[PDB]
RNA sequence: GCUUGAGUCUCGUAGAGGGGGGUAGAAUUCCAGGUGUAGCGGUGAAAUGCGUAGAGAUCUGGAGGAAUACCGGUGGCGAAGGCGGCCCCCUGGACGAAGACUGACGCUCAGGUGCGAAAGCGUGGGGAGCAAACAGGAUUAGAUACCCUGGUAGUCCACGCCGUAAACGAUGUCGACUUGGAGGUUGUGCCCUUGAGGCGUGGCUUCCGGAGCUAACGCGUUAAGUCGACCGCCUGGGGAGUA
RNA sequence: GUUUAUUAAAAACACAGCACUGUGCAAACACGAAAGUGGACGUAUACGGUGUGACGCCUGCCCGGUGCCGGAAGGUUAAU
């Protein structure tokens, strides 16, 4: 749960962190792990494109089955390891052909669950169907957004899919933005809502911990000069002007989707 | 509620005369079972407090009765103390 | 030019204002008539006798139609609906049955406090 | 005495809109009348009985 | 609620129009059954009527 | 093991696998080794007020005793299987009179 | 030592007693659409407001939240706060015919501990109605109000606090005795198995009332009557349940 | 903690927190004349932009002006 620290030095005074005592203490599954180097801020001109991105911990990425397959094979659940890629905590899983393979872990998922993938598979937390064999008003996650892609929505730690309605070939879906929109029957979501749910309770405490995390300081426009920012100047701390981008692009409203072959797609717009 | 048959067990085993229903021993038996039995399902049922205060009038007659056991027989109180497990 | 003959009378009853509105069996509404387009402001659209003046205009209304047998479905606690099928009655149409689709909920929704006075 | 499954004396129970008639007017006694509501709520339930005539 | 005119028919009307119950409930459903004190003064009224 | 009584309603598009799931539930409890005290099939029947825009619709009773494992797995497939409009899982006034 | 106080077991009975989950039906609101036109809403009157970009009214489909019309009761349960759709799971208490068992194991309890309406506070959600604050329009001599039109916290859920109420029956708990009538609710014995008919025995309750008590109002077998055990509290009003 | 490495180390900047707003993934946004790339082998408990700056008590009134968001009935209105 969360674990309020005691104030014995400024950085411990306000930090909660959030332990899990399941979570596998040693070194993750070798065989589904690949290099993973710090790239943000550094496009292929090497130029900062993304800024307030520099150095945290060196980690390493694990390789997370998404487009879940091995349809009829039952996989029974080892221990659930940590994650650095993603809010998220992980789960080793080994198939009955003798194939481990790493999975997002949903909130009740415990070490020894069985899970399945097919389209026979019971219909249970942890188990993942194209959205016809899946009843209407179940909360899903991990869903694709093309049949056969992979789980690009409801990735993080918490979150959820209601299905809402079904076309007859589309399905529709409720997101965590509270968006609507319709995507297709036959791609697959994994039934439950992701684990790690507490994960937006914990409090970082410290300058520190953000810097583990990898985010650079943020400068404010109004802290900058003319020449930086277009906000910026004055002699004094009051700029003057409608808060914009530092490209000029006005930020405190002004909606900019500008994309028009997914509006058929997205339904009712998030509030 | 404790079962029937599982008071008729704890009856059986904690009488050493047969229908010994009422004895000291047999009633600070039968509550302790039920406390257990209770302990496990206020574990999965916090704030049933509605329950807790009929736990806690089952262990204050519990406590009452180990009391008097062990004013009038010593040798009595700690067998059953030392059979069931408790005050430590 | 209508030749199904059938209709139905809506009379939506309050304790300040009635409407009338005659529609098909299928719900679209064929016309429709009020006691503030009949002419009465406040305490004298409250009166029942304005209720009688709409359903004569919304009658009036529907005469073009020309619906021969009209069934009534009255709603709200209005003193108007009482005049509204005698309205109905002396205008012509046949009267098949009364209905009362006043809504009387379940506890619901929580009601208002205002009008204390 | 008193079973949800068969409809004739349920109906005999409730009035044209579906409303349980009070005991002062049934004159059965509190018992019964209590076992009755319930069953008539269970029949609702499983459409045995409107809940009200409007639909 | 409900009433169907019967064929032979000189006027239509409601013959029960006076005693139902459904205005004089929905201007208690409109605001505010108490549920504790009218229905102790009225099971007192009625104690004190009948006797 | 404990008393209930279920009654469900069924599609009267899917009357015709009424049978294949009576057998399915009966094999169901008598492998979880309960027993089936009475079993009615009323048929398709009206129904007071439509629900799911739906017509008359098929009515099965059957008082079991089981497990309340198995019955809680019977009420699940109930809930995952959406042939079944409505179910109802009672307890209570069970040994009812036979045939009412 | 005893059972007669207290408790336990067998078999049942009623109940919105509590905790968790699921589901159902009216209704309100919102969105999309069909018909249709010039008003709707509100009030003692109006006006702000909605509607000429199509409101209100009627019908269809969908979404979401909250509370469960009738039953419903001078009913029921819980120590109190309190608890109302239906179904399941876990569970507390009460009562009854009959029998058995232990054998004073009992009563009260300053400190201590737990529970504790509504409003409020923290974190995370939810938000349909209602609605402090706020805004507009009325009323008025004025109106920071009563009234109307909106409307945020809140009301709802999870986990923590807070620990107060006209938390009242303004009546602390336990035990015993003391004339009566009329009901309600819930068990049981007998009679003519022929009926929701008659005669008893228990519990919980509502009203009237005799002696008695009280300053009086009134209480009156569930006492404010006659006693016994223990605890809490008061010593003129204001200051003040304040520093 | 950082800062005008060479006259200013500060109350300045940053900071953990807080809020607003954009973003349904071929995301927003950024670099790029385009391919492509970062964001990110992330997926609304995520990412960006803005302002404020632990914590405690709080954050009142004003939408007339300028922005932004929503609507298209009417007026004006380009190439054609």
């Amino acid at each position: 749960a969360v674990v309020k620290c005691k104030p014995t030095s400024p950085g411990r005074r306000h930090v909660v962190k959030v332990v899990n005592p399941e979570l596998h203490k040693g070194k993750p599954f070798a065989p589904l792990l690949e290099k993973n180097s710090k790239s943000g801020g550094r496009n292929n001109n090497g130029r900062i494109t993304t800024r307030h991105i520099g150095g945290g911990h060196k980690q390493a990425y694990r390789i997370v089955d998404f487009k879940r397959n091995k349809d009829g094979i039952p996989a029974v659940v080892e221990r659930l390891e940590y994650d650095p890629n993603r809010s998220a905590n992980i789960a080793l899983v080994l198939y009955k052909d003798g194939e481990r393979r790493y999975i997002l872990a949903p909130k009740g998922l415990k070490a020894g669950d069985q899970i399945q993938s097919g389209v026979d598979a019971a219909i249970k937390p942890g188990n993942t169907l194209p959205m016809r064999n899946i009843p209407v008003g179940s909360t899903v996650h991990n869903v694709e957004m093309k049949p056969g892609k992979g789980g690009q929505l409801a990735r993080s730690a918490g979150t959820y899919v209601q299905i809402v309605a079904r076309d007859g070939a589309y399905v529709t879906l409720r997101l965590r933005s509270g968006e609507m929109r319709k995507v297709e029957a036959d791609c697959r979501a994994t039934l439950g809502e992701v684990g790690n749910a507490e994960h937006m309770l914990r409090v970082l405490g410290k300058a520190g911990a953000a810097r583990w995390r990898g985010v650079r300081p943020t400068v404010r426009g109004t802290a900058m000069n003319p020449v930086d920012h277009p906000h910026g100047g004055g002699e004094g701390r009051n700029f003057g002007k409608h808060p914009v981008t530092p490209w000029g692009v006005q930020t405190k409203g002004k909606k900019t989707r500008s994309n028009k072959r997914t509006d058929k797609f997205i339904v009712r717009r998030r509030s | 509620s404790l079962s029937t048959e599982a008071t008729a067990k704890i009856v059986s085993e904690f009488g050493r005369d047969a229908n010994d229903t009422g004895s000291t021993e047999v009633q600070v038996a039968l509550l302790t079972a039920q406390i257990n039995h209770l302990q496990g399902h206020f574990a999965e049922h916090k704030k049933d407090h509605h329950s807790r205060r009929g736990l806690l009038r089952m262990v204050s007659q519990r406590r009452k009765l180990l009391d008097y056991l062990k004013r009038k027989d010593v040798a009595r109180y700690t067998q059953l103390i030392e059979r069931l497990g408790l005050r430590r | 030019r209508k030749q199904v003959s059938d209709g139905v009378a809506h009379i939506h009853a309050s304790f300040n204002n009635t409407i009338v509105t005659i529609t098909d069996r299928q719900g679209n509404a064929l016309g429709w008539a009020t006691a503030g387009g009949s002419g009465f402001r406040g305490s004298r659209k409250s009166t029942p006798f304005a209720a009688q003046v709409a359903a004569e205009r919304c009658a009036d209304a529907v005469k073009e139609y020309g619906i021969k047998n009209l069934e009534v479905m009255v709603k709200g606690p209005g003193p108007g609906r009482e005049s509204t099928i005698r309205a109905l009655n002396a205008a012509g149409f046949r009267i098949t049955n009364i209905t009362d689709v006043t809504p009387i909920p379940h506890n619901g929704c929580r009601p208002p406090k205002k009008r204390r006075v | 005495e008193i079973d949800y499954k068969d409809i004739a004396t349920l109906k005999n129970y409730i009035t044209e809109s579906g409303k349980i008639v009070p005991s002062r007017i049934t004159g059965t006694r509190a018992k019964y009348q209590r076992q009755l509501a319930r069953a008539i709520k269970r029949a609702r339930y499983l459409s045995l009985l409107p809940y009200t005539d409007r639909h | 609620i409900k009433v169907r005119e019967n064929e032979p028919f000189d006027v239509a009307l409601r013959r029960f129009k006076r005693s139902c119950e459904k205005a004089g409930v929905l201007a208690e459903v409109r605001r505010r059954e108490f549920y504790e004190k009218p229905t102790t003064e009225r099971k007192r009224a009625k104690a004190s009527a009948v006797k | 093991m404990r008393h209930y009584e279920i009654v469900f309603m069924v599609h009267p598009d899917q009357s015709e696998q009424v049978p294949g799931m009576i057998e399915r539930y009966t094999a169901a409890i008598t492998g979880a080794e309960g027993k089936i005290h009475r079993l009615e099939d009323w048929g398709r029947r009206q129904l007071a007020y439509p629900i799911n825009k739906l017509h008359k619709a098929h009515y099965v009773l059957m008082n079991v005793e089981a497990p309340q494992e198995v019955i809680d797995e019977l009420e699940t497939t109930f809930r995952f299987n959406d042939a079944v409009i409505r179910s109802m899982v009672m307890r209570t006034k069970h040994a009812v009179t036979e045939a009412s």
